[PDB]
């Protein structure tokens, strides 16, 4: 759970 | 094989153009004074900085500006990384690791595109802040700014264009030897193909500079030592400056880096 992970998952 | 390497090169360039608003081509059109757009506002001292606030402690204010742009750049780089064939199919934690260790090396590289010996373009080329104004900022902020120009001068001597840079950046992102990677081979396989695409790009685009590929491989190594020093310079700031606040995204990237 992280900000980088959230940016990576956004289509 | 070669045709497919050129198609890959073009794909990366096209994605690079979509991901990064201010290209080196656009940036050189501004710096050399060849654009129909009005000139960037020049900031060279405290007074000019005050005047140009709407166009774009002082040292702390400029440092925070650098942070905001870095945060924006990390998101641009992330979008670009997701366009590299195979990247989004990697283990998600490895994707995070590649960005964590890659982004600041790429920011050093892409800052060079916006820099000459005299200064740096800011605010999508609407402002131009002089190197000497940034270097003159009180310790420890002046020495945080200067290394980016020192690298830029050496790197820009290679005369890469946006097509070259798209592949160079992709190779850096897909580095299989970043600390803590779980599945190394799939990353190495992607990088091997990107390296082939880069070699061919440089042979065709810079036929009179046989040395360029080998030099760029060395620059990838140099960028690691440059970014380690960058992290050290940030500790001289963060640890000593009491009211200094780091953006959450940057705090995440710097946390447990090496
Ligand atoms: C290895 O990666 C790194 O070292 C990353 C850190 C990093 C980022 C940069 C790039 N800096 C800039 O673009 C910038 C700027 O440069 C001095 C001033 C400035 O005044 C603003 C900038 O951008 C801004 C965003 C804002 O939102 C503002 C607001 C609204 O307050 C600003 O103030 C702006 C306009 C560097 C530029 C030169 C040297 C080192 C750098 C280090």
């Amino acid at each position: 759970p992280s900000l980088l992970k959230k940016l990576l998952l956004a289509p | 094989e070669s045709a497919d390497l050129r198609a890959l090169a073009k794909h990366l360039y096209d994605s690079y153009i979509k991901s990064f608003p201010l290209t080196k081509a656009k940036a050189r059109a501004i710096l050399t004074g060849k654009t129909t757009d009005k000139s960037p506002f020049v900031i060279y001292d405290m007074n000019s900085l005050m005047m140009g606030e709407d166009k774009i402690e002082v040292a702390i204010r400029i440092f925070q500006g650098c942070q905001f742009r870095s945060v924006e750049a990390v998101q641009e780089i992330t979008e670009y990384a997701k366009s590299i064939p195979g990247f989004v199919n990697l283990d998600l934690n490895d994707q995070v690791t590649l960005l964590k260790y890659g982004v600041h090396e790429i920011i050093y590289t892409m800052l060079a595109s916006l820099m000459n010996k005299d200064g740096v373009l800011i605010s999508e080329g609407q402002g131009f802040m002089t190197r000497e104004f940034l270097k003159s900022l009180r310790k420890p902020f002046g020495d945080f700014m200067e290394p980016k120009f020192e690298f830029a001068v050496k790197f820009n001597a290679l005369e890469l264009d946006d097509s070259d840079l798209a592949i160079f950046i992709a190779v850096i992102i897909l580095s299989g030897d970043r600390p803590g990677l779980l599945n190394v081979k799939p990353i190495e396989d992607i990088q091997d193909n990107l390296l082939q695409a880069l070699e061919l790009q440089l042979k065709l685009n810079h036929p009179e500079s046989s040395q360029l590929f080998a030099k760029l491989l060395q620059k990838m190594t140099d960028l690691r030592q440059i970014v380690t020093e960058h992290v050290q310079l940030l500790q001289v700031i963060k640890k000593t400056e009491t009211d200094m606040s780091l953006h959450p995204l940057l705090q995440e990237i710097y946390k447990d880096l090496y």
